[PDB]
């Protein structure tokens, strides 16, 4: 009953990174996975997701250069990024799908050319 | 305190309240409602609705497949012990036959103890209107008036067997050789004419027997009447509590012998399954009682006032949480049997028996052969996968859906003063 975020920070348009969520295994066994980003001046947009046994699918704004991943054993979410562009900046957070009621705290990305 | 210190804490709040003022944002979000309606009761292999149905009344079929060969039945037509009666129910899965053989005679039928054949006649009929339609496919949510052509045969010998009787159809007292009869039936409210016909065979060398033939037509498909069947059949096998023992390198069945209400952690969940799919196709009915096509904008051609121009608002928010719920229920259903959260007993008759099939080769859904007994033969495991990849399909319509009751939460507020 319990999401926990992080890996993020700033980096460099073009530049790359690895999100990791922490979850508890009643929320995260046995059930669909997925990633979330919330942009300045918007509301929460789904970018990614993960049935259990591995099968993954991506909005169309990530697709190709993000890939989700599952740990099954230690009950963690990944998220790699790749080819980043100042429009991926954002707080990203993790949950199952459908959504458990109670969100993490996030963890924030930001993409400037300097 | 004050709007200002609040939105310094909660920036999502800002961004809600400025696209709750935004008629083109209000209507794109009742855009979305309608698509993701659309693919909630209008599609099959992509709507979480439909798999968790379709989960639902596979694993009430399933368990009747893994445990039927193994359950007595026998007596006569008015539930008490027979002396020389054999009752043979066609299409059913039997010890290596397509056909479940009741010829248990002198104890009494009922709890412990031998199913009598008029309730195996009320589990029967259930199964192969289930049965049938699997076959056929089930249809999109929506559709609620479609019907399906349901035949099955059963037999009767031995001196005494009165289980195929003419008065117990309305034939003629004759015409057990010939006879037939034409009636309407009532299923889930709708109207059904039902021919029933009897014929005696006295083949060369052996006993001659009552061969009895039913033939339904207009059955009604749709997920509510479908749901009342694999009810009946789940209640049936648990109220009648009969007396199972099983045949067992591989799978190992927990309890091995006894009562079949003694999988109590097995059928309560099924039942519960059952329970949430009624009350998932019931949200069917408020989504389309509050259908969002009409835009919406200020009047008299004035700029919209979300203080007085959103009187559509509570439909808006009912349609959207209907929906919602919707959503959540179909993974409930999932969640209830998805062996990746199961333990003990219960795990163990899912894994090794339930989520398998030993039918020769995946032949189609609906489908008994000698090998079926013992295994669940409905598709479980399949299913499952299914929900879940609609499901993390779903992954923006839930999103939007969330938007647009938030949008109508804000304006049915707004509204109070
Ligand atoms: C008891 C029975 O089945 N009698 C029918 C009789 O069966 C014997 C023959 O097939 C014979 C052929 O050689 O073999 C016998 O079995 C042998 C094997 O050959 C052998 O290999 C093996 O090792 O051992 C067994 C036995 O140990 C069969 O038992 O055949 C008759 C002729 O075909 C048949 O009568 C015909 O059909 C009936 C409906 C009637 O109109 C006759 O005129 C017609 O020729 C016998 O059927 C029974 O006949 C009596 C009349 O004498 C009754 O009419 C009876 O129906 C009433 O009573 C029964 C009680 O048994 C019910 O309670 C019912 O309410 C009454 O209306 C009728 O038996 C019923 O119908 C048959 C087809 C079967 O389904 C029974 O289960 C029914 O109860």
């Amino acid at each position: 009953v319990q999401l926990q975020e992080s890996g993020g920070g700033l980096v460099q348009p073009g530049g790359s990174l690895r999100l990791s969520c922490a979850a508890s295994g009643s929320i995260f066994s046995g059930n669909v996975m997925g990633w979330y980003r919330q942009a300045p001046g918007k509301l929460r947009e789904w970018v990614a997701a993960i049935t259990p046994q591995g099968v993954p699918n991506y909005a169309d704004s990530v697709k190709g250069r993000f890939t989700i991943s599952r740990d099954n054993a230690k009950n963690m979410l990944y998220l790699q990024m790749s080819s980043l562009k100042p429009e991926d900046t954002a707080l990203y957070y993790c949950n199952r799908l459908p959504n458990y009621r109670s969100w993490g705290q996030g963890t924030q990305v930001t993409v400037s050319s300097h | 305190e004050n709007l200002s210190k609040l939105l310094t804490r909660y920036s999502t709040l800002n961004t809600l309240i400025k696209l709750s003022a935004d008629p083109s944002a209000i209507n794109a979000a009742r855009e979305n409602l309608g698509a993701s309606a659309k693919n909630l009761i209008g599609d099959t292999k992509n709507s979480p609705a439909y798999q968790a149905v379709l989960l639902a009344i596979n694993a009430a079929v399933g368990f009747w497949n893994v445990l039927g060969y193994a359950t007595q039945c026998g007596g006569n037509a008015n539930g008490q012990e027979s002396t020389s009666s054999t009752t043979i129910f066609n299409n059913e899965p039997g010890y290596r036959s397509t056909s479940i053989t009741c010829s248990l005679n002198r104890y009494k039928p009922g709890y412990y103890g031998p199913m009598s054949i008029e309730n195996f006649k009320k589990l029967n009929e259930a199964y192969q209107i289930l049965q049938t339609a699997l076959n056929k496919g089930l249809p999109a949510l929506k559709e609620n008036n479609g019907t399906i052509n349901v035949e099955y045969t059963y037999t009767c010998s031995g001196g005494g067997n009165t289980n195929c009787d003419p008065s117990l159809f309305g034939i003629g007292g004759d015409g057990r050789n010939g006879g037939s009869v034409t009636k309407t039936q009532t299923i889930d409210g709708k109207q059904v004419n039902t021919t029933i016909s009897s014929k005696v065979v006295q083949p060369p060398h052996s006993a001659a027997y009552t061969e009895i033939t039913n033939a339904l037509n207009g059955v009604p498909d749709s997920a509510q009447a479908l749901l009342a069947q694999a009810s009946t059949l789940i209640n049936t096998i648990n109220t009648a509590c009969p007396y199972f023992s099983v045949t067992n390198g591989g799978p190992q069945m927990e309890p091995t012998r006894g009562k079949l209400c003694g999988f109590t952690e097995e059928i309560s969940a099924i039942q519960k399954m059952i329970t949430d799919a009624q009350e998932l196709v019931n949200q069917t009915s408020v989504i389309n009682e509050h259908e969002q096509s009409t835009p919406v904008g200020g009047n008299n051609g004035k700029p919209f006032n979300p203080f007085t121009d959103a009187s559509f608002a509570q439909g808006m928010l009912a349609n959207a949480s209907a929906q919602a719920k919707m959503l959540n229920l179909a993974h409930q259903v999932g969640q209830t049997i998805n062996p990746d959260n199961l333990t003990g007993t219960f795990k163990n008759f899912v894994t090794g028996f339930l989520a398998t099939c030993n039918n020769k080769s995946g032949s189609p859904p609906g489908t008994v052969t000698t090998q079926t007994f013992a295994s669940g033969c409905a598709y479980v495991e399949q299913t499952i996968t299914n929900l879940n990849n609609s499901i993390a399909h779903f992954g923006t319509q839930e999103q939007q859906i969330q938007q647009a009751e938030n949008i109508a939460d804000t304006l049915v507020n707004f509204g109070s003063h």
